[PDB]
């Protein structure tokens, strides 16, 4: 009930419409008031819309929002570079027979200024010296993407793993496209006990993977 | 005119206390809500709860019920959030925000006026040398033409790491990774160089890391697989 | 006041 979800991320270049969509439930998005935040580099959040459609004062009327059962969505028309920032969908949920705020996870919105870039993943299983050392770290790079945001993933064999994952945030390479990395740590075995290991990397809707094995 | 002002960033050891602070401006302090926000570093806003000076009533968000404590001074219309055990999980951005909108004749609804944020660093790491391992490339000769080679600088306190190669003779094709900051309060980062691989067998690549806090200096020699 | 939340139409918390 409590939980908004967002896209995780949105682009278009200037000038163009896009769409920020927010899905809910019955306890928030259905039948209680939406709202909807702009989030912009060095400042604070902003009020963009309030009650779900109204726009806050002040708010330009390129911006609109709207709502159908669960769902709500933000339009931004003539998309402007400072427009590029995060957004975020919020209401109150009545969960818990009160009044509860709940924030959706929000979605980047990357103003294209250069073409769309795939990511380069280079995966390193553990060297010898840390297995030798009683220790197993993957590391998986992801280079040269733009928009700058992807969703990791590992996978012991085919199945999923939460435990033992840091990954990094994406940080704007010399190019102006993004880096970032994830790690994996493993006991030795662990990491001899399955047939591989994968890092699968989620960028704009479209998903690669590399895989290590132990032979 | 509306302003929510906040107390600046704070940088804790774990276990100390801490009192951050909202002074609000331009209304009656009293008559309405104050809410706090966090947002962790890579991640969303995420609501912690409200607090109504006038009465101290409040609403926690489950997941902040009895980690924190909204108060205020209504002898200073100053809204405040504190910890008496500060934890490093408690690293994050936190912004006070006024629960108002006025849209109709009572009550309150939106999140109208912010405060600019107040950061919170908490670390519990001491001081430590990384550990370093080399990457091994996936080897050699190959009409993919390039091979990736690199060294992973594990477990160190605090930042930063200088990464070399070669003793600084090779800078072509290097890319030194930010690090990422573990829930041990230790960072790793990576550092990785594109050769050709026709090289692997004649040109040695060594790394060449640098952690002056601890004074730490190695020197890795990354040689291909077998 | 301000006291009361109204969280959708016609429904408010706080409302005393």
């Amino acid at each position: 009930q409590s939980v908004l979800t967002q896209p995780p991320s949105a682009s278009g270049t200037p000038g163009q419409r896009i769409s920020i969509s927010c899905s809910g439930t019955s306890s928030n998005v259905e039948n209680n008031y939406v709202y909807w935040y702009q989030h912009l580099p060095g400042t604070a959040p902003k009020l963009l819309i309030y009650r779900n459609d109204h726009r806050s004062s002040g708010i330009p009327d390129r911006f609109s929002a709207s709502k159908s059962g669960t769902s709500a969505s933000l339009a931004i028309s003539g998309l402007r570079p400072e427009d590029e920032g995060d957004y975020y969908c919020a209401a109150w949920d009545d969960s818990r027979g009160g009044p509860d705020w709940v924030f959706g996870g929000g979605t980047k919105l990357t103003v294209l200024a250069q073409p769309k870039a795939a990511p380069s993943v280079t995966l390193f299983p553990p060297s010898s010296e840390e297995l030798q050392a009683n220790k197993a770290t993957l590391v998986c790079l992801i280079s040269d993407f733009y928009p700058g945001a992807v969703t990791v993933a590992w996978k012991a064999d085919s199945s999923p793993v939460k435990a033992g994952v840091e990954t990094t945030t994406p940080s704007k390479q010399s190019n102006n496209k993004y880096a970032a990395s994830s790690y994996l740590s493993l006991t030795p075995e662990q990491w001899k006990s399955h047939k591989s290991y994968s890092c699968q990397v989620t960028h704009e809707g479209s998903t690669v993977e590399k895989t290590v094995a132990p032979t | 005119e509306i302003q929510l002002e906040q107390s600046g960033a704070e940088v804790k050891k774990s276990g100390e206390s801490l009192k951050i602070s909202c002074q609000t401006s331009g209304y009656s302090f009293s008559d309405y809500w104050i809410g706090w926000v966090r947002q962790m570093p890579g991640k969303g806003l995420e609501w912690m709860g409200i607090f109504y000076p006038g009465d101290s009533d409040s609403r926690y968000s489950p997941s902040f019920e009895g980690q924190v404590t909204m108060s205020a001074d209504r002898s200073t219309n100053t809204a405040h959030l504190q910890w008496s055990s500060l934890k490093p999980s408690d690293t994050a951005l936190y912004y006070c925000a006024r629960l108002g909108g006025d849209y109709e004749d009572s009550g309150a609804d939106a999140f109208d006026f912010w405060g600019q944020g107040t950061l919170v660093t908490v670390s519990s790491a001491s001081t430590k040398g990384p550990s370093v391992f080399p990457l091994a490339p996936s080897s050699k000769s190959t009409s993919g033409g390039t091979a990736a080679l690199g060294c992973l600088v594990k477990d160190y306190f605090p930042e930063p790491v200088t990464v070399s190669w070669n003793s600084g003779a090779l800078t072509s094709g290097v890319h030194t990774f930010p690090a990422v900051l573990q829930s041990s309060g230790l960072y790793s980062l990576s550092s990785v160089v594109t050769v050709p691989s026709s090289s692997l067998g004649t040109q040695t690549y060594i790394c060449n890391v640098n952690h002056k806090p601890s004074n730490t200096k190695v020197d890795k020699k990354v040689e291909p697989k077998s | 006041k301000r006291k009361r939340i109204h969280i959708g139409p016609g429904r408010a918390f706080y409302t005393t």
